[PDB]
RNA sequence: AGUAGUAACAAGAG
RNA sequence: CUCUGCU
RNA sequence: AAGCGAGAAGAACCAGAAGACCAGGC
């Protein structure tokens, strides 16, 4: 045997015997890299210099004797000399170009299979569907997306398991398969790769690739599925979108995930319309999720979700009234709730706002090795009734519930280190970190949630702490049920004008206030083909765009806003805008604006293009009568309030004056032609409530004042006042 | 029969020992 | 000579 | 006379 | 929703008094 044969010969020599004698397999992993050569610091330069010599290539020795020394035009393929630290010998690249000419073929029928991801590539590409290029104010954000979806049902752990059973079945070690998709994947790629030349270690690293899921963190604009992560170069760009479709079967995960995005972004921006019925009906007729529609997909896809559940309710498809949490489809048997967000310190001490849910109601929890019975009221779990197959499923469902009630005591368990910004610092879910963290481990939770007595209740067995059943103690408000209680009943339910989903009897199942009101991404690209169309975008490219077409409409827009501003304010272009505008402060800040635009009006002169471009977003809601002052708008973007400032330059919204080029959160939105009514002459008129700026102070009428107690004026008088960004200014109460 | 629609977060738990 | 610039190349080692 | 052109 | 290096088990592991007498509670 030609291995043996070697090793005899690697004994024989003494300091090859020496070597393989003194180091051991461990001090392998050390000699292995034992390379006197240097990683090239400039490999381009060296790689344009080593192709004018003869021989830059090295070739295994077995060259020598499979490749004639020259070919017919006495061009020497390959040399007699050894490369330097290895025993490979020197080679021309015309050997290479001959081997590709008149080398030995062999089949490669298998190099498809085992290069099964790059193929799968080419395939996706020659089915896929391209659609018109648009030219968009794109607003591309970074976030972590998949390149590789890998194999889901199999963690990392299992793939490479999966991988030596079928590359290295004697290498395995005590390793056995377990988990089934194990063993049907090991079994077909066994089968697959029978009697396969390449080489294993090739195998195993297109296996790897395959099968371990792999993230990336990129500039995105459209679904961060892989199909669209790979063409994301083809499809988003800075300025244009390609409406291109991947062809190939999707994933059922990522067209759920995209349709919840997709009904919730339409929900979100329906709420805020006239009849906000119609609206979601347009939206959900004129939306396209991976470039298949969104009106037949509904009828077709059974997630559950409040904004999923309305939009089926809006075209007349019975509805679950379910919704999913970790792991655990929850129906509301009974009762209601309130969202509010409200601020609370976890047992690490770090602060976090977590959004609560005020009212006692009562779920039904169904898993796929549970089902339990809840009941809970504000940040208190009433009553918890678990139905787990096996003592993993029971403590799985009592930590579900556990965390779904969000309880002080939940709260403050919290122990370690439990990080709620992932290292970009975005906002993670704090539920979703918390069941992650319990799940990891729950002794602390269980510790601290406490004990409450129990009788003899007939198949209701107490639980405690350990996980050993007790009759006489259990967890506060936990049982255990042996019936083994075990819904998808889809009820018929009528929706109202206002998107209020009612059942037969009359009371409200879901609302739009129940919608979750985070803005996630899409994992497959949602296309909307109405006239504005980025009604469904997230806040930023919603806020872009609409300070763009203000921008190109500006020439109407003025003369709307000159004679007939209550139509301009009517314009739906601002609805998605106010969709973004936290509903609290929506009526106050329409009537503030529209108060400020109205002394515009009145008073000659002082008219502010750039002012009204800021503010007119913000004045499409009724307007709500106050006395308060603002010194800046808020409008919500991914769960942060960004405030765009009343007087003076802000991030959020820029008129560089040198340009005359108006950017809104760092994207550029256009410029404003020169307005030779404008004339500021320094007096604005169009900032504060019933005020008007004189300009810079002459400490004379006072040293300084607020914004909100500058109220106490009473008319005529003058004042410095402190408005913006610490530049006190001279105002006065206006005549009228 | 009862099925999970989307299980989120890493499962299982450590108490039980 | 010239390249180049705070120190080098304008071949080096047997 | 041989070796080297990132050592 | 999150997502930035690896694991699994050689060998084998309790004791009797009984009898008499005295004191004592009930
Ligand atoms: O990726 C998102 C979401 O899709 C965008 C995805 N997802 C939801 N549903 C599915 C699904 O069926 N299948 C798949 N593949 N993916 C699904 O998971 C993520 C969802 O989380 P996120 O959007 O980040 O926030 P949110 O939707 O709020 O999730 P979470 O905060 O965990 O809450 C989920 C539901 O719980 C409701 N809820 C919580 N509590 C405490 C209560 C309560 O006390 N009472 C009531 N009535 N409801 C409660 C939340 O409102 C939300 O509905």
């Amino acid at each position: 045997m030609e291995r043996i044969k070697e090793l005899r010969d690697l004994m024989s020599q003494s300091r090859t015997r020496e070597i393989l004698t003194k180091t051991t397999v461990d001090h392998m992993a050390i000699i292995k890299k034992y390379t006197s050569g240097r990683q090239e610091k400039n490999p381009a330069l060296r790689m344009k210099w080593m192709m004018a010599m003869k021989y830059p290539i090295t070739a295994d020795k077995r060259i020598m004797e499979m490749i004639p020394e020259r070919n017919e035009q006495g061009q020497t393929l390959w040399s007699k000399t050894n490369d330097a630290g290895s025993d490979r010998v020197m080679v021309s690249p015309l050997a290479v170009t001959w081997w590709n000419r008149n080398g030995p073929t062999t089949s490669t029928v298998h190099y498809p299979k085992v290069y099964k991801t790059y193929f799968e590539k080419v395939e996706r590409l020659k089915h896929g569907t391209f659609g018109p290029v648009h030219f968009r104010n794109q607003v591309k954000i970074r976030r972590r997306v998949d390149i590789n979806p890998g194999h889901a049902d199999l963690s990392a752990k299992e793939a490479q398991d999966v991988i030596m059973e079928v590359v290295f079945p004697n290498e395995v070690g005590a390793r056995i398969l377990t988990s089934e998709s194990q063993l049907t994947i090991t079994k077909e790629k066994k089968k697959e790769l029978q009697d396969c030349k390449i080489a294993p270690l090739m195998v195993a690293y297109m296996l790897e690739r395959e099968l371990v899921r792999k993230t990336r963190f990129l500039p995105v604009a459209g679904g961060t599925s892989s199909v669209y992560i790979e063409v994301l170069h083809l499809t988003q760009g800075t300025c244009w979108e390609q409406m291109y479709t991947p062809g190939g079967e999707v994933r059922n995960d990522d067209v759920d995930q995209s349709l919840i995005i997709a009904a919730r972004n339409i929900v979100r921006r329906a709420t805020v319309s006239a009849d906000p019925l119609a609206s979601l009906l347009e939206m959900c007729h004129s939306t396209q999720i991976g470039g298949v529609r969104m009106v037949d997909i509904l009828r077709q896809n059974p997630t559950e979700e409040q904004a999923v559940d309305i939009c089926k309710a809006a075209m007349g498809l019975r509805i679950s009234s379910s919704f999913s949490f970790g792991g655990f489809t929850f129906k509301r048997t009974s009762g209601s709730s309130v969202k509010r967000e409200e601020e609370v310190l976890t047992g690490n001490l770090q602060t976090l706002k977590i959004r609560v849910h005020e009212g006692y109601e009562e779920f039904t929890m169904v898993g796929r090795r549970a089902t339990a019975i809840l009941r809970k009221a504000t940040r208190r779990l009433i009553q918890l009734i678990v139905s787990g197959k096996d003592e993993q499923s029971i403590a799985e469902a009592i930590i579900v519930a556990m965390v779904f009630s969000q309880e002080d005591c939940m709260i403050k368990a919290v122990r370690g280190d439990l990080n709620f910004v992932n290292r970009a610092n975005q906002r993670l879910n704090p539920m979703h970190q918390l069941l992650r963290h319990f799940q990891k481990d729950a002794k602390v939770l269980f510790q601290n949630w406490g004990i409450e007595p129990i009788d003899n209740v007939m198949g209701m067995i107490g639980i405690l702490p350990d996980m050993t059943p007790s009759t006489e103690m259990s967890l506060r408000g936990v049982r255990v049920s042996k019936m083994g209680v075990d819904s998808t009943e889809r009820v018929v339910v009528s929706i109202d004008r206002f998107l209020r989903v009612r059942d037969q009897r009359g009371n409200v199942l879901l609302s739009p206030e129940e919608v979750s009101e985070t803005q996630g991404t899409e994992k497959l690209t949602i296309t909307y083909s109405s006239s504005m169309m980025w009604e469904i975008n997230g806040p930023e490219s919603v806020l872009v765009n609409t300070y763009q077409w203000i921008i190109r409409n500006w020439e109407n827009v003025k003369i709307q806003w000159s004679q007939d501003p209550t139509m301009l304010y009517n314009k739906m272009e601002f609805e998605p805008f106010q969709s973004l505008v936290p509903k609290a402060a929506r009526g106050q800040y329409s009537g503030f604006v529209r108060v400020l635009f109205q002394q515009m009006r009145d008073v000659l002169g002082t008219f502010d293009t750039v002012q009204i471009i800021k503010l007119l977003p913000f004045a499409a809601a009724p307007p709500e009568q106050s006395r308060m002052q603002f010194s800046s708008l808020t409008v919500n973007v991914r769960g942060s309030g960004m405030r765009i400032v009343v007087r003076g330059n802000s991030p959020v919204f820029n008129y560089n004056k040198a340009t005359k080029r108006l950017t809104v959160l760092g994207k550029d939105a256009g410029a404003l032609m020169e307005d030779p009514d404008e004339g500021t002459a320094g007096v604005e008129s169009a900032v504060l409530r019933g005020f008007l700026i004189l300009g810079k102070e002459n400490k004379r009428y006072g040293p300084a004042l607020s914004i909100n107690e500058l109220s106490n004026l009473a008319k005529g008088e003058k004042a410095n006042v402190l408005i913006g960004q610490g530049d006190v200014v001279l105002v006065m109460k206006r005549k009228r | 029969a009862a099925a999970a629609a989307f299980a989120a977060a890493g499962a299982a738990a450590a108490a039980a020992a």
